[PDB]
């Protein structure tokens, strides 16, 4: 945790249905946006932290 | 010795090539893009 790893994820097709549906996370709520809808907004790059 | 210090990459790309023979090549920056 302390060295925490992260990619960036830049210019690619992010499809989201696939890691809601698959229901195997224990912790799954979400902050600054709706879950179901953000997989329809388009951003500069996304941090995998 | 050119390609050293790589950080901070924002973006990366990787095609197909190209090429008494004149490559002509026009660059232009606008709105971003």
């Amino acid at each position: 945790v302390y060295a925490w790893n992260r990619k960036r994820i830049s210019n690619c097709v992010a499809d989201y249905s696939v890691l809601y549906n698959s229901a195997s996370f224990s912790t799954f709520k979400c902050y600054g946006v709706s879950p179901t809808k953000l997989n329809d907004l388009c951003f500069t790059n996304v941090y995998a932290d | 010795g050119v390609y050293s210090s790589a950080n901070n990459c924002t973006f990366e790309y990787v095609s197909q090539p190209f090429l008494k023979n004149l490559r002509e090549f026009v660059f232009k920056n606008i709105d971003g893009y």
